């Protein structure tokens, strides 16, 4: 068990850290701006401690701060959350060098997969599904070209190496002349006549897949997640699992994401951000840290992530085997925002009335309350709903009614938003792009 | 409340692109900014303040137009 | 599916009819007295209507005004609840012939089950495990009553209609009597069941409620402590058959005490339970959509095999009352926040500004934890109970964290009596 | 202002049989145990009598219109 | 004076009573129907009797209920407030017969001036001037018909209500069964006269009130004094109203209220109890109208005498309902957010509170704004930014309504009739 | 009148001045730390700033970042409230300087009457009664020290106290003299002054009710003050006022003892409790400082100025009643006091978060009556009407004040407050 | 609580006719429909107060001599 | 009266070195800019400085405690 722990976060997320804290029995240290000395965790926190003014980058992102008050408090560990620093490598570095646990993954790992060069580099080693591609630049052998589109398969995309000269195919009979035409406009606008080729993922699902690693050689992954519904590449909406994803595909993913993890050392919980078009995945990111939507695979797996990020932490091994992970049911997630429904301005001021939603299947995962002023700084996501149903239209049904009891007064929210999208038919259908709901609310 | 990296105004005053109302602006979106450099001038009682960046990286966006004023804490650039 | 129902009832059990109908589509049609125009399922129902003043007996046991209140606004059938006019025969008579669909057992069920005498009857008959007794009023004989005593066994309990531990001790302790075996520090158990009213019948493992004051369950838990995948099969086989035999439709609850590895049947609940939650939990079935679906006609879509025990899930029940003296403690709820997080899940109409009126069971709410295991669903039960603020009236919720801090509690198992040993009564 | 309010669930109906005339009009005074309307409740024709005398202001229920308990019927003075 | 009282009201009314109780050190009880358990001034009374269920008819109206109260707590006396049944001369009796004492005039007065007829015979009787009539019904004589009209003077008004206004056409009229004659006062103001009597002989008059402001003859708006209103017009009517109250032997707080037009005054009739709009008086002359009730209950004669009332700055009062601005139906239900307005001059006369249920049973008036001004420019503009702060949350209210009128030019200017704000409105 | 200020301070007290603006027309610019941006003035004003954060030194006495607010909004004049920058000469003069309207007197005035020296010297030659002093500092001779301690009068102190002659001797071991007032009441006397030789002078206001040299409690008139005796300070005050060429509204603080004042201080601003004593004149002193500052002359006569009825004012501070320990927190319920002669002046309201800033006066109330007994009951009943929940509050203690009988008998020194609870 | 039965009116609560009479029910007695628990005087009126249901007493809420409100709880059954 | 508060977390400390004498104590005279007291962070030793001229009223926190942001550390008069 962890002594004692700095939760360096703020809102739900810390909420839900100092939630398990207590649960394990960890003593917790709430750090928070002078600004949030009102969150809810705070108030709920053994210990508090000030580490600087509003703005994120004197408080938050205040490194020396954070240490400072996990001296003082003779915390053990620190949890970063999400966002923040906490895939910051250098300050997870300072953590470590100053005798304290960072709960999350090594530095080196954080770098790693902090850079996208070297992360691809990982995966592909590891045997993670990357996006194809020639490889290297394209000689003038178009027998050579061709047949690294036929492998990768088509459609296509020449991109230039100069930085434009960008050019998407369809078929073999136009690659060559695609080239050509991609070399002499890469020529006359980057001034660099050099091209190379990957696959073009035209209608690609934001699939992820959870892992959680002990750093011992240990290593199972926890379903999928779709969060294709976006704004600004910003997730509006996750569920698990993911619609069409069957368990042979499921097991094929995850078994490769889990023996990446084994290769990189990895520790703590992960996720592993794929495009996902006509049954492949293709590698984006890993985000080596807890992420906003993790409730929904807690949900249908009945894993506590949390927890487990914290026993971890404390050195010890997987208490759960890949056998002993089951999907159970469907769950779907809306991050409640404070802004303007249509213009998605924020919304900060004063709640004046609040009610949480309630009954089966129903989860609220939110730090506010009547009479809790939403701040000026920080991310407007204020809160979070997630539902749980024996299958997705069960989900989706009490996501319904759950967003009509939510009450939330004062400032605006992006709650009829959701109410939308969840009637929204071709969501119902399931499956909808990343593409989706930018292309439903106007371009 | 807008997420990424925010350079606050640390001053009340009125608001400037440019060092002078016949000269170019200090930063365009887009540019590249170093620690220390002037993105914009606040105006207070006489006094050119310059803000300079705190963080290095690219300018997302210039959140107030010149000639208008700032409160302290007043978002006043995004980088990177 | 059905249309429309009304909710024949009140408070939190009426807000989670109104979930489960605005899931499947069902309309709802809120009958309230005057004094709950502010509760949350009437703000939230499709219609309202006003049955009758504050007090229940002319209100929501006002017969006449449901059925009334059903006719003038077409719904299909009527949902009852728990206590009120759930578990009464003439009501589920008069719905039916009025053309309206009770969403529970037929009359004839509700009237053999809810007399002690008759339902005992059946349920020996069904092979249910009952209290022994002396089947019968006693004589002045005592060569007989020694016999009686001895078939029974020791120790045994007179009632009328004193404990004798010790044939010695017999003649004296013994108007119409009867006498009994006596059950010293059993333990509450419960078994979940659901009919389709077709010949299928289905067990959902059971509940232990032994935490009591006065006899009413304060604490539930499911599965209950120290019961084995054997014994839960046993008495569950015997309660599904015996739903099979009286004809059993809808959701019920078989009531047993338990002592000594036996069971004895005390009474069946013909009706959704008030700690029905905590199975659902473990279960994953919603029971009140089972309800709901039996009522509409359908079969039972859960077939045994698949009904599968995981985790384990507790209740606190949230009264207004004082802590420490349980008078009722109506008034204005000035301040109120719900818990949250992972396996918690809060069952309740009350908010900021709601008055509790001087009226009906001084139950406002249901705080339920899950966990893996028991102990992490007594922790979350903990911090949840910390997490919930209700002020402007005094609640149990003090009394619930201590309950969550006995050891005893801890350790599982506690009597029917131990609640009540534990606070002096 | 005195609220005539219904003391019981049902359909309001302002005459004592289909075709028959209404009990009372907006205009006509009425005494205490007069009957202003019925309501009809599972098939049994109840009959709302007036508990204070005067003038019928208004009437606030058309016929065939269902109506709850302690619902305004009629408005007096 | 008396030892324990019962507030036979409730609402913003009750409150006020109770406050008075409270500085006098008199012990209150608090009668009350099952629906207003959650009534401020139910949760401040030193003792509570639940009197019968919501209905008005069978709590605040229910006699024997609120003297058995009374009975068993061991109250004196008993404050009807207004309306309900405080100018109920059944309900006076029997309070005095249970040997309570009853706050307010004598039964038979309240009959005198509760019927229209005995009324109007007293105000003749005593000098109050009524409106001009035929005195009588009108024959076929043209010539007559004419002489009439001629003395009462053009405009005139037909009644069994038809318009006459000149010589040429008033056969016709006569046409369109027996018919009288009256004045026709086209645009009068509501002009009412507050009046204290201890029923020993005294009797004094503080000013007056306009309230012409209404909507459907329901009062909106009040204010005090009236504008127009010169010091011996206000001398002359006062003394009016006071010989009245001298005559009829009146006893505790009344008002006349008058219509008013080019200089005359005509008696309507006499509010035998407290007033909704008194406050707007108090403000002015620094009187507490309801302590000055309990003093004439508990036997004591007045204290001021006509010489020592003066009238100093100005107040008006908009009355708070809950309703809907635009058409008016009442809107019950949860106040979700209150805040009341503060400051020099404010003065905010409410039971609401943030969580209160305003039920669907009773008046909808649920408060009153007064705000004192050294004129009336000072108390209009204070209206004006009290209002502005005024928060009422979860129900609708009048609120905005009260802005538009503060804002209004015509009213700014002051004197404005009884048709004015149904002819801003367009109804 | 003036265009457009800007309120130069916080609570309650901003939220009095904005009133007063929106009656007169005035637009309102409320400047605020980052920790007040739920502030009630603030949320009501036509223009919010931000000046600084949450700590006063950097926010309210941030005298840059307040200029600058009234340059950019276009404000004409600053009110400054009481306390924080209101007697800061410096700067009052930099408001003028940089061509903004300040609110109160001229610099060089609250300079004056900001040094004990030269305030106690202008008063001297105004005629204000001061403390009797050995008036600088004596020798050697005995004789005339003990002549001294008999004209100054017993008890006297030194720059320490002594009550008589053989007491003298001792305690003498540069020096001076001065009356000990041992005894005294804290009796004040409020002052207006256009500036252009019009000064008149609204009755007075005892504030003895005291706790570490705080008030607690304030009530006009004083008890015991006659009429005669109001006219010879009044009018001392303000000649006073006309000598020292004195501008907005002021107020003269003095010991009162056996009918006789001595001057202590001249708060040269608006005081905490002035709301008792528009209570009792029908003056609004706000609304008087703003038309001042507009350049008018006064409006009002000393003949017009007519004391009626009694008023009281209980301080509403967020901490401890036992132990004073501030208090900040959210208002989880609130509800004010109504009714005649009731008058709430606060800026708190259910939701409302009390900072862990600033001091620790959150609100006010003031009960007006025909007599001063009737004034005291009604404050009674307000403030077991006044609900404050979430957070600690003297509300309690108010209430026990109101219930003393030597309060309701009236008179009370300044040291009676500590004397009752024991410190 | 279980089935109650409340005062109709307000006046004072009796649980005998008389000082030195018997009290109408006492707890653990059954009683039935029309049956008088007790008195509530009110005016010159001696108001039985009788069972609506019908069943055992379970508890008597209100001493004799005291005052009660309109649907205040005086007795429960079952 | 004037507060001046810690600008950062860490420990507090009255001396620059264990055996050292207190940088003040009170009624002591002061001047900006003057040493008041010490706070460590991660072993630096910052020191915090007067931001207004006077005499010490208080010192609000004893050696060896730890403080947070914008706490109370100083009183001037």
């Amino acid at each position: 068990m962890l002594d004692k722990i700095v939760i360096a976060n703020r809102g739900e997320i810390a909420l839900r850290i100092l939630r398990a804290c207590k649960e394990l029995g960890i003593k917790t240290v709430a750090v928070h701006s002078s600004a949030d000395r009102d969150l809810k965790h705070v108030l709920l926190a053994d210990e508090t401690v000030c580490i600087g003014p509003a703005p994120s980058v004197k408080s938050y992102l205040n490194i020396p701060a954070i240490i400072s008050a996990a001296e003082i408090t003779g915390a053990v560990a620190i949890h970063p959350g999400y966002g923040f620093l906490s895939e910051n490598a250098n300050f997870a570095e300072q953590v470590e060098r100053s005798g304290f646990i960072f709960i999350g993954p090594k530095a080196e790992t954080i770098r790693l997969m902090g850079d996208k060069v070297s992360a691809i580099a990982a995966m592909k080693k590891a045997g993670v599904p990357c996006v194809p591609g020639s490889d290297g630049p394209l000689g003038d052998d178009m027998d050579k070209n061709r047949a690294i589109a036929k492998r990768i398969g088509y459609p296509v995309i020449i991109k230039a190496s100069g930085g434009r000269g960008m050019r998407v195919v369809r078929g073999d009979a136009e690659l060559a002349q695609s080239i050509s035409m991609t070399r002499a406009e890469a020529k006359a606008a980057f001034s660099n006549d050099m091209v190379y080729m990957e696959k073009y993922l035209e209608n690609p699902r934001h699939v992820e897949i959870q892992v959680l690693a002990d750093g011992q050689g240990n290593a199972i992954y926890l379903a999928e997640r779709d969060c294709s519904m976006q704004r600004r590449h910003q997730k509006v909406v996750e569920e698990a699992p993911a619609p069409g994803i069957t368990p042979e595909l499921r097991r094929y993913i995850g078994e490769r994401c889990a023996k990446a993890c084994v290769d990189i050392g990895y520790r703590g919980a992960g996720t592993f951000e794929f495009l996902f078009e006509n049954g492949e995945f293709y590698f984006i990111e890993m985000n080596t840290r807890i992420q906003v939507e993790h409730p929904v695979t807690e949900m249908i797996t009945g894993v506590d992530l949390i927890k487990e990020q914290l026993r971890i932490a404390a050195g010890q091994p997987l208490s759960i085997k890949q056998e002993e992970v089951h999907v159970r049911g469907h769950a779907v997630e809306c991050r409640i925002n404070a802004e303007d429904p249509n213009t998605f301005l924020p919304s900060p001021g004063k709640i004046t009335r609040f009610h949480a939603p309630g009954g089966f299947g129903v989860r609220w995962e939110s730090h506010i309350y009547a009479g809790y002023t939403v701040p000026p700084y920080y991310d407007s996501m204020i809160g979070k709903l997630i539902c749980y149903g024996e299958n997705r239209d069960v989900a989706i049904a009490r996501m319904k009614n759950a967003l009509q009891e939510l009450i939330i007064d004062g400032i605006k929210t992006n709650v009829d938003l959701q109410i939308r999208i969840m009637n929204d038919e071709n969501f119902q259908h399931g499956g909808t792009n990343i593409h989706y709901l930018e292309k439903k609310l106007g371009l | 409340e807008i997420s990424g990296h925010i350079v606050r105004s640390p001053m009340v005053g009125t608001f400037y692109r440019t060092p002078s109302p016949d000269a170019k602006a200090f930063i365009e979106v887009g540019q590249k900014v170093n620690v220390g450099d002037t993105l914009c001038i606040v105006e207070a009682m006489k006094m050119m303040n310059q803000i300079e960046a705190d963080k290095s990286g690219t300018v997302k966006a210039i959140l107030v137009e010149s000639g208008q004023p700032v409160e302290f804490d007043e978002p006043l650039v995004v980088i990177e």
